[PDB]
Formats: C-alpha cells, structure tokens, sequence
C-alpha cells in the first residue's frame, strides 16, 4: 500500500478459505471430486436423426 | 426375352437367310463362354444372400436412408430393399447366363424408373448398391467371369440412371 491505497484482505489462512469456499454453495464441482465428463449415450447418437 | 443364341437366330431371321459361317462362329463363341457363364451363375446362386448382405453393409448401412425418416427405415422397407437387391442380382445372373441384356430391359427396367420416381427410392443410392454388388461378385467369381456380371449390372445401373 503506498500513501494512497486503503488496505485490503490480501492473504487467507487455509481454514478461513475452507470456511468461505467449502459450503454447499460456493463449492466448485471440480475441487475435491472426480468430474465425470457427461456425454450423450452412443446409442442415442446412433438413433438420432 | 433374348440371349446370344436367340440374338443370332433373330439376326438371321430378320433377313430370312439361314445360318452362315459368321452365325455359327458367334454360336461357337457363346458355347465356349458357356462354361464360365454356368460357373459364375452357380456361384452367384449359392452366394446370393451373402452378396447383397455385404453390398448393403458397404454401401448403405449407417446412413441417411437407414436413419429414421430415411427411405430404408421402417423394417418393411428394409426388407423391400433386400428383396429388390436380390431381384437385381437374380436378373443380372439371368442376363449373364443368357449372354444378352434384353431380359433386364423387358423384365427389370420395364417401369422400374417410374416405380422408383413415384416411390421416392434414391436412384443414385440404388446404383451405388448395385456397384457394390458388382465389386463383391467380381471378387467372388474372379476377374474374367466377374467381367460379364459387371457388364450386366452396369447395364442395369445405366438403365436406372
Ligand atoms: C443387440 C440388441 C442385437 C443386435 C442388433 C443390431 N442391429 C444392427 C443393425 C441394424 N439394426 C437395424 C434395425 C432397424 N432399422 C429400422 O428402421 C427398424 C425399425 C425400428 C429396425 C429394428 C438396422 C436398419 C441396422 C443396420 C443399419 C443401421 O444400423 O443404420 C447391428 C449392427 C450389425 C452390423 O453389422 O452393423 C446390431 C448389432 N444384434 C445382435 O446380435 C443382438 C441380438
């Protein structure tokens, strides 16, 4: 911060970051889980016109 | 209909003359080709269902015609294609055995064009299927004997064009 910048929260403890971004909301799909790439079934594609 | 022998006979009878040396020579040529023709005809009769099977597999399967709404959709229509391809193969074998492609004109091409045009049958797709039949039968009966089968299937394709 120079002589003109108000301070701001620059770093987080891992516990605080977990509290912020480990709830049911705000939790990304890919954080700690296997992200299975959804795809239309091959038979569905074959029968699709 | 007509064959090589009937063609020679009609060629003589149109001018009313008997059979001269040229006619006997043509008949001898046909008799010489007769062994090859019988061989190819018996082989194609034995393997008729197979030939149409691989022709359909390598020419039409997994395509717009087979997809829903396609003309080859609706299993009754698929069986109709199988029957029509069998008809083409059988009458091409007839023409090959006879040596003359008049049976195709008077028993296959007679109204077939109008039939397909009224029915929405893809003429080019049918032609490609017949070409695949020609390739399969040529590979099955050799190059020489397969040449005649290719000639008559090509006659069918050109008439259907
Ligand atoms: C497994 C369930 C069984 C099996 C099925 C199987 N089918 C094919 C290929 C085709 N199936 C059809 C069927 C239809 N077309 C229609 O319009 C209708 C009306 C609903 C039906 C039932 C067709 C047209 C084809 C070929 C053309 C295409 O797929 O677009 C295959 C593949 C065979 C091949 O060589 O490609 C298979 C495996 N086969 C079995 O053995 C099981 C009993």
């Amino acid at each position: 911060f120079g002589e003109d910048t108000v301070p701001y929260e620059r770093y987080l403890t891992p516990g605080g970051l977990q509290m912020r971004s480990a709830r049911v909301g705000s939790l990304r799909e890919d954080i700690g889980q296997r992200v299975d790439k959804e795809v239309t079934p091959r038979f569905v594609e074959l029968g699709q016109v | 209909m007509q064959d090589a022998i009937t063609a020679v006979i009609n060629s003589a009878d149109v001018q009313g003359k008997y059979l001269d040396g040229a006619a006997m020579d043509k008949l001898k040529s046909y008799f010489a080709s007769g062994e090859l023709r019988v061989r190819a005809a018996s082989v194609i009769s034995a393997n008729a269902a197979t030939i149409v099977k691989e022709a359909v597999a390598k020419s039409l399967l997994y395509s717009d015609v087979t997809r829903p709404g396609g003309n080859m959709y609706t299993t009754r229509r698929y069986a109709a294609c199988i029957r029509d391809l069998d008809y083409y193969l059988r009458y091409a074998t007839y023409a090959m055995l006879a040596g003359d492609a008049s049976i195709l004109d008077e028993r296959v091409l007679n109204g077939l064009k109008e039939t397909y045009n009224s029915l929405g049958v893809p003429i080019s797709s049918t032609v490609q299927a017949i070409q695949a039949i020609k390739e399969v039968t040529a590979s099955l009966v050799g190059a020489d004997a397969g040449k005649e089968m290719g000639v008559y299937l090509d006659y069918i394709c050109s008439g259907l064009s």
